[PDB]
């Protein structure tokens, strides 16, 4: 007896923006009856493969299809199973066709939301880029607003490309450093999502 | 304040000096409105040596100019709509967005548009919400005053 061999015929027969069904196939099992598979899944943004939660969460032997879940909208996911007996785990699968998550709403809002400094009458506002993986859609963008600090109205504007980091709002009557309260919203495909927290920036 | 030119067919034109805030009429006083976006791009160029003009837009709001010539600097009111000369890379306006305001945006990578254009976008989109449009600009451009989307603020009644 020894580990199983590797299953076979990984489908992703349907895929959301969180979850995904999958399907396989069992190899040999090598004397000792497989008890057990595991899923595991593969990005660009990841460390190699990695282990990924599943309905039922935990697929017995005899049980040849599940639903992931917990996955990242709008990347690109490869999958692969493996089987497991008594003697061990098993030789990973070879990996499923490559399937894009759905798009959704964006989550994360940009961190260390910050500013300073810059010519005459500027106001300089900086922001850490969204990274591609936590964008969860195409036409990804930013929002950056700001108003004098200890007033009602914001300033906003629309950051249409998703590597910004930065915008400079240039005025010649905006005072110099004076204090302004900052935040930094996103947004893509499928709609608005949240402002970060608000900071204080001085122009120059 | 802000670069811009400024035409009226029949006057020379006029342009925004940013040292001092007013408009000034045709440093050569012999050129007149002119007929293309890209010929408008020119002459941004022209009385802006010093700016790296890269696109121009109309502006939002008309305004009132005093002391129009003709050429060679020669009988010296009329409101005009003024053209923006746009600095380098593109930078989108800042809006305000009043207390109970709406920042609305909308970015078509298959549409290349003009100011006009974007403008019956943004306030036809107010409207059928039952609001009143108050700023906008343009978003992404895709050609001498032509653009990809346009960034509005809509208000209650």
């Amino acid at each position: 007896g020894s580990p199983p061999g590797p299953p076979e015929d990984v489908t992703i027969d349907e895929i959301t923006d969180t979850t995904a069904q999958l399907s396989w196939r069992p190899g040999a099992d090598n004397h000792s009856p497989i008890t057990m598979y595991v899923v595991q899944a593969r990005t660009p943004f990841s460390v190699g493969w990695q282990a990924v939660s599943t309905v039922p969460e935990v697929i017995d032997g005899k049980t040849f299809t599940a639903t992931v879940v917990g996955l990242n909208p709008w990347v690109e996911y490869e999958f692969r199973v493996v089987a497991a007996n008594l003697i061990g785990i098993g030789e990973p699968s070879r990996p499923s066709e490559n399937r894009r998550t759905e798009e959704a709403l964006p989550e994360v809002t940009p961190a260390n939301v910050s500013g300073g400094g810059g010519s005459k009458s500027e106001l300089v506002i900086t922001w850490e880029t969204v990274p591609e993986e936590l964008q969860n859609g195409g036409g990804f963008g930013y929002v950056v607003a700001f108003r004098p600090f200890g007033t009602i109205s914001w300033m906003q504007t629309v950051v249409a490309s998703p590597d910004a980091s930065r915008y400079v709002f240039r005025n010649e009557s905006l005072p110099p450093f004076s204090p302004y309260e900052v935040k930094v919203g996103v947004y893509n495909n499928k709609g608005e999502g949240s402002f970060s927290p608000v900071t204080v920036v001085y122009s120059a | 304040a802000e670069p811009q030119i400024a035409m009226f067919c029949g006057k020379l034109n006029m342009h925004m000096n940013v040292q001092n805030g007013k408009w000034e009429s045709d440093p050569s006083g012999t050129k007149t409105c002119i007929d293309t976006k890209e010929g408008i791009l020119q002459y941004c160029q022209e009385v802006y040596p010093e700016l790296q003009i890269t696109n121009v837009v109309e502006a939002n709001q008309p305004v009132t100019i005093q002391n129009w010539c003709k050429r060679g600097w020669k009988q010296c009111p009329h409101i005009v709509v003024p053209y923006r000369c746009l600095v380098g890379e593109f930078v989108s306006d800042a809006l305000l967005v009043p207390d109970k305001c709406k920042l609305l945006h909308q970015e078509r990578m298959d549409v290349c548009e003009t100011h006009l254009h974007w403008h019956t976008v943004a306030k036809e989109s107010c409207s059928e919400k039952s609001m009143n449009l108050h700023d906008y600009g343009m978003l992404l451009p895709c050609g001498i005053d032509k653009f990809r989307g346009v960034e509005f603020v809509c208000c209650p009644l």
